[PDB]
């Protein structure tokens, strides 16, 4: 029913920019948290941000605070996350992530900066 | 695509029986297996609804 | 201690003031099932088992008896018969 | 055996004493079976019921 | 019509049985009459209720 679908990702360098997207099923995003997550190749999963359910307040992790900027579309059931100011930290499988009912993980779409 | 060519070099043909999520009634699916029948016996019985 | 290995502490063999922990400010959330929290200083109990964990602010509903969530329904289950205080506060200055 | 027809006047009295006052150990679809376990720590406008 | 003193008690009989019968499809004003629809689509400790 709850499935999250990852695209957008690529090949940059440093100092580039880029627009993530996370194709949502099965609920309306209005309702409940979203979150994003990262695994660098080497790290364990890390997050990046989260928008809360009523649509006001997002955060992000110490490294990606002010550079990054998470946005919801309500009619087209799609979360994105928009990358500028690429450095090769950020160079990770991105996984978006939501708490409906049972906590679900998208396969994840390919980020590399180089 | 030539009969003289390789396994890797003639078509393989691909159908590609796509799945998605969106709101709308489901159509097509796969068959649904049914087991035999005794009869003279307390059993529980599963018809067609 | 983190939740999949959550720590019960159990209390006994002395006396609590319940009153001075319902008093305090610093605490959220004051829900609680058995027998009244104004009547927490006058009765007499058995064992306590009080338990120490953190978890996220959305998991604040989850203390409750059946609900849903990969914590509740696969981690750290409460009963239906659920008799107890939850006690809880923000800790984002300390983790 | 002989007065039997006196006896479960008296017997059956007693029975259905003694099955009225066995139904003060039941919790009737509550917590508890005893008043105050059931109603005051839980929030008063929801221990009613 | 003479024997109309015997067979209304067995018509009594089988009116109360049969209204005994007609009340297992009452909801009474619950979600649903059948408890499969209670157990299935409603969480377990509110299908107490």
């Amino acid at each position: 029913q709850v499935q999250l679908v990852e695209s957008g990702g690529g090949l940059v360098q440093a100092g580039g920019s880029l627009r993530l997207s996370c194709a949502a099923s099965g609920f309306p995003v209005k309702n409940f948290e979203m979150e994003w997550y990262r695994k660098a190749p080497g790290k364990e999963r890390e997050w990046v941000a989260a928008i809360q359910s009523g649509g006001v307040e997002t955060y992000y992790a110490d490294s990606v605070k002010g550079r990054f900027t998470i946005s919801r579309d309500n009619a087209k059931n799609t979360v994105y996350l928009q990358m500028n100011s690429l450095k090769p930290e950020d160079t990770a499988v991105y996984y978006c992530f939501v708490y409906v009912g049972r906590s679900y993980i998208g396969q994840g779409t390919q980020v590399t900066v180089s | 695509f030539q009969p003289t060519n390789g396994v890797g070099y003639q078509p393989y043909r691909v159908v590609v029986l796509s799945f998605e999520l969106l709101h709308a009634p489901a159509t097509v699916c796969g068959p649904k297996k049914s087991t035999n029948l005794v009869k003279n016996k307390c059993v529980n019985f599963n018809f067609n609804g | 201690a983190s939740v999949y290995a959550w720590n019960r502490k159990r209390i006994s063999n002395c006396v609590a003031d319940y009153s001075v922990l319902y008093n305090s400010a610093s605490f959220s959330t004051f829900k609680c099932y058995g027998v009244s929290p104004t009547k927490l200083n006058d009765l007499c109990f058995t064992n306590v088992y009080a338990d120490s964990f953190v978890i996220r602010g959305d998991e604040v509903r989850q203390i409750a008896p059946g609900q849903t969530g990969k914590i509740a329904d696969y981690n750290y289950k409460l009963p239906d018969d659920f008799t107890g205080c939850v006690i809880a506060w923000n800790s984002n200055n300390l983790d | 055996s002989a007065l039997g027809k006196l006896q479960d006047v008296v017997n059956q009295n007693a029975q259905a004493l003694n099955t009225l006052v066995k139904q003060l150990s039941s919790n009737f679809g509550a917590i508890s079976s005893v008043l105050n376990d059931i109603l005051s720590r839980l929030d008063p406008p929801e221990a009613e019921v």
